[PDB]
């Protein structure tokens, strides 16, 4: 509705959208039974893309910059999984040919990951494809995630909360522009960050195990979820 | 952690 919002929304959009996730990757394992270690080369390939666009996308929030700089890292580190699934929910539901969901669950319990942590992914993957997510509730709800003053190791909590809540304003009311007739669905989206912030401990136990199991990941991979 | 702030700043 306001001008100090389209503008927000705007300069939002544009650098959600420059992040490139090229595709070919994702055509690899389609096409292909790899094997789990060349799966999971695959996976740490999409995995380095996601934290890449993940601080490409931070740089540029309005005010991230006027943020002390253990603040910046801190919400970094503290939002990385959840907008990491995010970006995933956007691409099963937007940049895969239809048909394939259950073809891509095989090959990701072939990439050494657990059952128990499978189910939970790809529910949350449809959960958001029943919502017909929006480009801008993606962006929207990144942007949200990452900018969350909730975080462990923020020092100055107040600062965050000033660079979300106009986000959450302008969210709320697109969610009334585009559907009046159904009140609820702001509501809807914050559900979809509680199930989000379940996968920080899935994650954490994706790592602990693929590590017992010989795996071996990145620097900056380490330094993004503190393995040590 | 010197690989996020380069990252970070550029
Ligand atoms: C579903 C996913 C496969 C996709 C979205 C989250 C994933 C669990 C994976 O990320 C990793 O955490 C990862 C970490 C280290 C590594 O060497 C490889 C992947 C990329
Ligand atoms: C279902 C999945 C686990 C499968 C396809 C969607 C996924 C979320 C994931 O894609 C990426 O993470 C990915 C990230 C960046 C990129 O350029 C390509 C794929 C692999």
């Amino acid at each position: 509705l306001t001008p100090d919002q389209q503008t927000l929304l705007h300069f939002i959009m544009d650098s959600y959208n420059k992040q490139r996730m090229p595709q070919e990757i994702t055509n690899k394992i389609l096409k292909e039974e790899f094997s789990a270690e060349e799966n999971f080369l695959i996976l740490t390939e999409m995995a380095t893309n996601h934290v890449q666009v993940l601080v490409e996308f931070t740089k540029k929030l309005p005010g991230f910059q006027t943020l002390d700089h253990e603040d910046q890292i801190a919400l970094l580190k503290g939002s990385a999984v959840e907008a990491m699934f995010l970006r995933s929910a956007e691409i099963f539901n937007k940049k895969l040919p239809s048909g394939h969901s259950d073809l891509l669950e095989e090959r990701i319990r072939n990439s050494g990951i657990s059952d128990e942590y499978i189910t939970p992914m790809f529910s949350f993957y449809k959960s958001i494809g029943e919502l017909k997510m929006t480009q801008e509730e993606y962006a929207l709800l990144t942007a949200i995630v990452i900018l969350s003053p909730d975080r462990q190791y923020i020092k100055d909590r107040e600062a965050v909360e000033k660079l979300q809540e106009p986000l959450l304003d302008v969210l709320q009311k697109l969610c009334k522009i585009h559907q009046p007739e159904n009140p609820q669905h702001f509501a809807c989206l914050l559900g979809r960050l509680t199930e989000l912030r379940t996968f920080n401990h899935h994650h954490a136990e994706m790592l602990m195990s693929w590590r017992v199991n010989d795996h071996k990941f990145t620097p900056l991979l380490c330094e993004i979820w503190d393995v040590q | 952690n010197a690989l996020l702030r380069y990252l970070l700043d550029k």
